[PDB]
């Protein structure tokens, strides 16, 4: 203890994660203690849920990994229809599944741009939100909300696409691996970057799986494990993609699997642009989905539906589920508990961020000051799901 | 030539309101979802900077602090804290609907219901969260409120 | 009553108070402490201001949404004072300056906007009027400070005969202009422009008990028609006080500025009034009347000096 | 299945050993970084001329609530009070009351701009297409009160951007 | 049907204002009370009966699914029009 | 039954050590808080608030809720020690913003309902 | 997998295997075991007695047949009306079979559970969530304290008689130069809907008349 920094990120800077206290302990360069708190972004999301419908709770799943949020929509989807025992149709699986790999390009673009711009590399992050920008247009035509889409529901999703959409998305892809590239072009073998995330912050591969990490955490350090490919939820099944992996467990590989899984997500979206199946949107069952704005101003049992979903919401069966899925940053599960009503008695969410950050401490033994912040920045932490 | 002194006034406030809204510095507390759309105003498309505003601004040589995300009780000591160390003139811009009055964790526990509760807020953008484009009506309209100050018109006739 | 000004909750914030209060010259240092306790306990405050609207910025939080409203006056316009006050059940004034400026000599910031205030104030039907004076007011007084705050004294209580009028002492607080005037005027650049400091004796008051008599006089019905005078616990002598200042602020010591435009800070007549001796006027209820202890200096001056202190401390000695 | 990010292996032969030395002592790889920022200085911004120029929005876009009318100019709105059962955010406060001549009509419809999310359940609830989210996202105010739509409010937006909105639902309720 | 109270403020659709005593009316001394000048009971009133020839009418508002739920009236009764629920449209039966 | 899990007293004897442990650091700690906090209080008005505090616990008599209530004091003094509070935190003991609230029959019979 | 486009098709194969790995983690902790069961969309819940956790947490994690490396989740459940109102739920997962198990146990205000870090060094963090927003303590902690409340909050938000807004809220006061806390007053206050319906949806779950 030669020195006690207590760095608050309170006077943000161009990041957005959040707002981070960090407590440390400097005996000179080096760093000997690690002491993160995290406070500072809890809104009670948990416990406000209790009170909603489960409809209505649906938009705090927004709100909370706000850079990965169709994906979050996804896994409450997941866990509600699990408990709901319906099934949402084979058209909006593919529709999740499609803006589920859209939605990893969107995290991972905020990911490597955001890393590198806080060890001073800015340009970088001015070229991929010109991209970023160009999905959240996708966002806003199928949803009407650029961030916020409220979109992936229980049962489906809310609209088909409109007309045209899948012609721009691809348009989007054709050109989007030579944007992959510039960036590449930039960072993979600079050795100014390399000597900033090469043998930074390693993991070994048991002290991963004991701490709790998920997602790149683990691949990073040579774990094969990824959601999408052992406990398959959509229709992942049915699309081929590899899974990047790493070697040495240091920033730079993670680094580098993340921006190998933004071309295999291209990769994907590929093959759902091509499969994407005809049909209907939300499970053809009124009782749980509502119906037609036109079958709810002609029919009496639609109206009668309509009504009693929009109040009191469809009833859930008593239960409880653990229900996880390959979010970009890591797991990301939610804990359902169903007192057979229709409002939710417990929802736990499951952010990877909260082991990783718990993790910094380990991570971040035997390093200089300057590292931390490419720790942080490689663990791709968002406050919104930290804190809930 | 000649000039009354009430011509002089007028004429030197047009110059340090256009010079002051021409050159606005914000500082922005990226609170949570709404940092992100503050980043996507200063991305290509927008392009804060063309109007003279910085991307990053420290918190003492600011000009306008922009509140982008839930201020929770926690946070709540340290975002006055900020504002007290910024220099004169300063103007906040509440962002979003956290920021304006709570939003979505307005009954929690642990929010403050506005920013307006801990500091003076000039400028409400609405939205969750507004677009880039319309933070970026909301930063314009500062310009055109800094534009009408008549600081040294009434410093005259005091 | 009427079903809107009657008293609900809990005196809080959202609650609601039923006072309606017009206070003017609430952009000053006593201002703000008395939009600031309204603010409190739910009441609505119409603030006329004269200043830019960035000037008033402080003066938002201090509400509830919708309990603070501005309004633009002027002190020559009658009209925009009745706009003011149309609506209101007590019309507070705090209108004042130090120094005299070209447009409004002290004889119109002390006599003629406030006997306009309260002219209009009755006109409209405002039944509460608290207007502030000065302790040491006196139509004998060199300073012309004071002799103007006695004649305003003397149009206000035939304009508005049941008027509240409160005679406070120097008050002294984190933003006044008593104990921040002999830490920095005498410091800085200076040595204390004391004239016989050992002849003058001060009773000064805390702004908040100040500001805790104003409210009072506003709810207790018994205060209407009459004079107060708000003096603090302890009479001091002016050289001590000085002296027990710097002690304070770690400066040094050592017994023994042309007004201009701006902000003229030291003047001609504010030497002659901080040498003036505190009256005492018994019979004149205090703030043992409003239900306020008057509050020690000592505590409440390490809170203002700390600031002017550079990065075992002994009081005064009171005067019985 | 799964590949390798980093598992190369670098060769060991003096013409591999030397372009590396080259590399390291001339700075090649870093060279080529200044030559694609190079590109970029030539290439045409993506900056657009706000507010002569708007970024582009769709139909369905989320915006500013207004209460809408019948061609004859009725209101729409029957004060079932779906929408302010289904709020998120409890942005909503309605009354109502039978109007003088015995129409199911709200006297009170209130939305706090504030708690509101923009989320569009409320115009997915009601029956009658009565509240809408319109196409304004422009409407920022300098006052918190400003943001407290009462009913006057919400009708006034609907008389000023039904041209509008009237289109946008035209374009978008198959869907629907 | 926009009349104004005798202070001088304007009556809402609604009907509601501030009376004479009521220190409620200052906040909008310097700027406005917005009231929509297009009252709705004012509007439909105007609007013609629609003579018809059978004893059940269906309205929903017109525009298929842009209007209203689809309601059946009844016109039996000769001493009244029929009312539309939603949209206060009136019926009435042609010469019977 | 009576047969409960300890937290860490197992009967009050040990319990009142603990107490009176805690008291001990408290009562140090006041001086270097209301100076690295730089308080307006007087380190008098501080410790008898630490004592006032500790009173208003004096009936507790279960072995197990006075463990918690030193565990959660302990927490407190770790917080002011470690300066991870702030001014504001330290001074919310105080609550010297909230009017005086009466407590007479009388007098809460003229302001409102509540009991 | 039946013909039935909108119902979730059962897995009868993992149903079966789940419950025979229920019953064998049931014969060789006998002593600890409370009850196995395995829901309809296959998910294993074992319940223990509070004072199995670490044989139990550690008999999953280092078994050559159990093998659940990972700590997924560990959370707490408030139930006012059992005696023993807080459930404390272990979510692992086992990487080497590709299969997750739930462990699950109970405590009330003043009965300490032991810390599982010994086992996951995940629980760290996750143990001190659960202390600050429930307030059960974990005895044997390398750092029990507040994680997510701010500092001198009193009372635990998610027990389910903490109210929803709390009793204290924060805004600036000019007066004291400083951020002050002061009781909570709500210009509207929430608006408690009752949503039941008073007819009975899932007969399957009824329970037997008193
Ligand atoms: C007076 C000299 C004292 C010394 C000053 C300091 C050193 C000398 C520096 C002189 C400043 C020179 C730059 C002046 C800028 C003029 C503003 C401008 O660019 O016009 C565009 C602006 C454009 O308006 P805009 O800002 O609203 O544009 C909005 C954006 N668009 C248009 C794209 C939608 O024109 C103005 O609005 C005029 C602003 C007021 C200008 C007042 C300064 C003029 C000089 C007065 C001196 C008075 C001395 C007494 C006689
Ligand atoms: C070193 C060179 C660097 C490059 C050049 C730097 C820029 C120079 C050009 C800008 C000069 C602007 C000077 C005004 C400074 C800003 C004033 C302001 O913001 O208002 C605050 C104040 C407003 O006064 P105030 O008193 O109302 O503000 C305080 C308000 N209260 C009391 C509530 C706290 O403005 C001034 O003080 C103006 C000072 C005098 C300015 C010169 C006026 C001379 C002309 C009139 C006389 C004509 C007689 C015939
Ligand atoms: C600015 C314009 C930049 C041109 C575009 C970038 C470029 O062409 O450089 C690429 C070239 C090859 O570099 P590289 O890809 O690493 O492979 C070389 C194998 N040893 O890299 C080079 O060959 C550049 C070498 C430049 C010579 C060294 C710089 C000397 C500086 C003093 C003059
Ligand atoms: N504080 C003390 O030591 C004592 C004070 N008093 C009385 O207390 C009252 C206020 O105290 P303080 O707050 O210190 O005074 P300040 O000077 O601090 O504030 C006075 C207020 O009066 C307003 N004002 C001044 N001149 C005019 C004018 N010509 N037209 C309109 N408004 C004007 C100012 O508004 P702007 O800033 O917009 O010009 C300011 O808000 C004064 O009446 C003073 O006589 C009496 C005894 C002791
Ligand atoms: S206003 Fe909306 S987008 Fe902004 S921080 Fe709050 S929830 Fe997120
Ligand atoms: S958009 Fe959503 S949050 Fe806003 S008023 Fe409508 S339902 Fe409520
Ligand atoms: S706006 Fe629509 S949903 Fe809301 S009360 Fe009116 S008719 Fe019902
Ligand atoms: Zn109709």
């Amino acid at each position: 203890l030669v020195s006690n920094l207590t760095l608050n990120f309170g006077p943000q800077h161009p990041a957005a994660h959040g707002v981070l206290r960090l407590v440390m302990e400097l005996s000179g360069e080096m760093v000997r203690k690690c002491d993160p708190h995290i406070g500072l972004l809890h809104r009670g999301t948990e416990k406000l849920i209790e009170y909603k419908t489960y409809l209505q709770a649906l938009p705090y799943f927004d709100r909370l990994d706000y850079v990965s949020m169709m994906c979050n929509e996804q896994a409450y989807s997941l866990a509600v229809e699990k408990l709901l025992n319906i099934r949402p149709p084979p058209r909006a699986q593919w529709i999740r599944v499609l803006f589920g790999e859209i939605t990893r390009l969107l995290n991972h673009i905020m990911a490597v741009t955001t890393h590198a711009l806080d060890i001073g590399a800015m340009t970088p992050f001015f070229w991929m939100f010109e991209e970023r920008e160009k999905m959240f247009e996708f966002y806003e035509r199928v949803s009407g909300a650029r961030m916020h889409a409220a979109y992936v529901r229980p049962g489906g999703v809310h609209q088909d696409l409109p007309l045209g959409l899948m012609d721009d998305i691809y348009e989007f892809s054709k050109n989007f691996s030579l944007r992959i590239d510039e960036l590449e072009e930039m960072l993979t073998n600079n050795r100014i970057w390399r000597n900033r995330t090469v043998d930074i912050g390693i993991v070994t591969a048991e002290d991963a799986l004991n701490y709790g990490f998920s997602g790149v955490m683990l691949r990073g350090s040579g774990i094969q494990w990824d959601l999408r490919k052992t406990q398959p939820y959509d229709v992942y099944d049915q699309v081929e993609f590899d899974v990047p992996i790493g070697s040495r467990g240091d920033c730079y590989d993670r680094y580098l699997c993340r921006v190998e899984e933004m071309r295999q997500s291209i990769r994907i979206i590929s093959q759902c642009l091509n499969k994407m199946p005809p049909g209907e949107i939300k499970v053809d069952d009124a009782k749980v989905s509502p119906p037609k704005r036109a079958e709810m101003k002609t029919s009496m049992e639609s109206l009668i539906h309509h009504f009693k979903l929009y109040t009191e919401g469809y009833q859930v069966p008593p239960g409880a589920t653990y229900t996880a899925i390959e979010a970009p940053k890591g797991e990301f599960g939610v804990y359902l508990v169903s007192d057979g009503s229709s409002r939710p008695y417990r929802c736990k969410i499951k952010a990877p961020g909260f082991a990783h950050l718990a993790g910094l401490d380990k991570m971040s033994k035997g390093h200089m000051l300057a590292d931390v912040v490419a720790i942080i920045g490689t663990q791709d932490i968002v406050f919104g799901e930290v804190d809930r | 030539p000649s000039s009354r002194g009430e011509y002089v006034v007028a004429k030197l406030d047009d110059l340090i309101n256009w010079a002051r809204r021409s050159s606005l510095w914000p500082m922005t507390f990226g609170l949570a979802c709404c940092a992100v759309e503050m980043m996507h105003m200063a991305a290509p498309r927008y392009d804060m900077d063309r109007f003279g505003v910085v991307f990053r601004a420290s918190p003492r040589q600011s000009d306008v602090m922009i509140v982008a995300g839930t201020l929770t009780n926690k946070m709540a000591p340290a975002l006055r804290k900020v504002y007290d160390q910024m220099p004169e003139p300063r103007y906040v811009v509440s962002m979003g609907s956290c920021a304006n009055g709570g939003g979505y964790y307005h009954y929690s526990y642990s929010v403050v219901r506005g920013c307006d509760r801990i500091v003076p807020v000039d400028i409400y953008v609405p939205g969750c969260p507004p677009t880039a484009e319309a933070l970026l009506y909301g930063i314009l309209q500062l310009q055109k409120k800094i534009k009408r100050e008549k600081r040294l018109r009434i410093w005259y006739r005091r | 009553l009427h079903h809107a000004v009657i008293p609900h909750g809990k005196g809080g914030r959202s609650s609601v108070s039923g006072i309606v209060a017009t206070v003017f010259g609430a952009t000053g240092f006593l201002g703000r402490y008395v939009v600031n306790h309204l603010g409190r306990m739910g009441s609505q405050v119409i603030v006329p201001h004269r200043c830019e609207p960035y000037d008033t910025m402080h003066l938002r939080p201090m509400g509830d949404l919708g309990q603070i409203i501005f309004m633009d006056w002027n002190g020559r316009d009658k009209d925009s004072i009745r706009r003011a006050v149309e609506h209101s059940s007590v019309v507070i004034n705090l209108v004042g300056r130090e120094w005299e400026t070209q447009n409004f000599d002290f004889e119109d910031v002390f006599v003629k906007i406030p006997q306009a205030i309260a002219q209009v104030s009755k006109e409209a039907g405002v039944e509460k009027f608290i207007h502030i004076s000065h302790l040491n007011a006196d139509i004998k007084s060199s300073s012309k400070y004071l002799r103007s705050k006695a004649v305003g004294e003397k149009e206000v209580r035939e304009t508005f005969p049941e008027a509240t009028i409160i005679k406070p002492a120097e008050i002294f607080g984190r933003e006044d202009r008593f104990l921040n005037y002999f830490a920095n005027i005498r410091w800085f650049g200076g040595v204390p422009l004391i004239s016989l400091g050992k002849k003058t004796v001060k009773q000064p008051v805390y702004i908040v008990d100040v500001t805790k008599g104003i409210i009072n006089a506003i709810k207790d019905p018994d205060a209407r028609g009459k004079t107060f005078a708000f003096v603090g616990p302890s009479r001091y002598l002016l050289f001590d006080l000085v002296q027990y200042v710097f002690a304070v602020a770690h400066r040094p010591f050592l017994p023994y500025f042309e007004i201009s435009p701006f902000e003229p800070w030291t003047t001609r007549d504010k030497v002659e009034r901080i040498h003036t001796t505190d009256k005492i006027l018994p019979h004149l209820p205090g703030l043992e009347d409003l239900g306020v202890e008057a509050t020690p200096l000592e505590l409440k001056a390490i809170e203002v000096l700390r600031r002017h202190r550079t990065y075992d401390v002994q009081p005064a000695k009171t005067i019985p | 299945t799964y590949k390798y990010v980093n598992l190369r292996e670098p060769s060991m032969d003096m013409k591999s050993v030397t372009d590396r030395a080259a590399q390291t002592l001339l700075w090649t790889e870093l060279i080529r970084g200044l030559g694609m920022t190079l590109s970029y200085l030539f290439r045409e911004p993506a900056t657009i001329n706000y507010p002569f120029e708007k970024g582009p929005l769709s139909p369905r876009f989320r915006g500013e609530h207004a209460l809408r009318r019948y061609p004859s100019g009725e209101e729409r709105c029957i004060a079932c009070k779906l929408c302010e059962a289904v709020c998120p955010a409890q942005a909503i406060t309605i009354e109502a009351e039978p109007r003088a001549d015995g129409s199911r009509r709200t006297t009170r419809y209130d939305i706090d701009m504030t708690k509101c999310i923009y989320c569009g359940f409320c115009q997915e609830a009601c029956p009658v297409d009565a509240i809408v989210e319109g196409p304004n996202f422009e409407f920022s105010t300098e006052t918190h009160e400003e943001l407290l739509y009462n009913k006057e409010k919400l009708l006034n937006n609907g008389d000023k951007w039904e041209a509008e909105i009237a289109a946008n639902i035209q374009a978008d309720y198959l869907y629907r | 049907g926009v009349r104004t109270s005798p202070t001088g403020e304007k009556v809402t659709h609604t009907g509601q204002v501030y009376d004479d005593g009521d220190y409620r009316k200052v906040r909008f001394v310097g700027r406005q009370k917005e009231v929509n000048e297009n009252f709705a009971i004012d509007l439909i009133a105007e609007q013609p009966v629609s003579q018809v020839g059978s004893r059940v009418i269906s309205c929903d508002g017109g525009g298929g699914a842009l209007g209203h739920p689809r309601v059946y009236i009844n016109l039996d009764k000769e001493t009244k029009t029929g009312t539309c629920g939603y949209c206060g449209l009136q019926f009435r039966q042609q010469h019977h | 039954s009576t047969s409960v899990k300890p937290i860490f007293s197992r009967d009050m004897n040990e319990a009142k050590r603990r107490v009176r442990e805690l008291y001990r650091a408290w009562y140090r700690e006041v001086p270097n808080t209301v100076h690295l906090f730089q308080l307006d209080i007087s380190v008098k008005q501080g410790r008898d608030k630490v004592r006032e505090m500790f009173k208003k616990n004096a009936h507790i008599t279960d072995p197990r809720v006075v463990d918690l209530l030193v565990i959660k004091g302990k927490m407190e003094l770790e917080e002011t020690i470690k300066v991870w509070k702030q001014r504001t935190h330290v001074m919310r003991f105080f609550h010297e913003t909230e009017a005086p609230r009466p407590k007479d029959f009388l007098s809460k019979f003229y302001v409102g309902h509540d009991p | 997998a039946d013909t039935r486009p909108t119902v979730r098709p059962r897995n009868d194969v993992a149903h079966k295997q789940l419950s025979a790995f229920g019953e064998y983690v049931a014969e060789i902790l006998p002593k600890y075991v409370q009850q196995v069961q395995v829901s309809c969309f296959n998910e294993l819940e074992i319940c223990i007695h509070p004072d199995g956790v670490i044989p139990v947490l550690t008999f999953l994690r280092d078994h050559s047949n159990a093998q659940f490396k990972s700590l997924a989740d560990l959370t707490a459940v408030d139930i006012p009306t059992r005696q023993n109102r807080f459930e404390i739920v272990y979510n692992l997962l086992s990487l080497r079979f590709n299969s997750r198990i739930r462990v699950k146990t109970y405590t009330d205000e003043l009965t300490p559970i032991e810390s599982s870090v010994p086992v996951y060094k995940a629980a760290n963090w996750y143990e001190r969530e659960i202390w600050d927003m429930f307030g059960v303590f974990f005895a044997n902690h390398p750092d029990l304290r507040r994680i997510l409340t701010d500092y001198g909050f009193e009372g635990h938000p998610f027990r389910k008689d903490f109210p929803l807004s709390g009793y204290v809220e924060l805004r600036y006061d000019d007066e004291v130069k400083r951020v002050v806390a002061e009781p909570v007053e709500l210009a509207q206050e929430f608006r408690k809907f009752d949503l039941n319906s008073p007819w009975e949806a899932f007969p399957a779950y009824r329970q037997p008349p008193e």
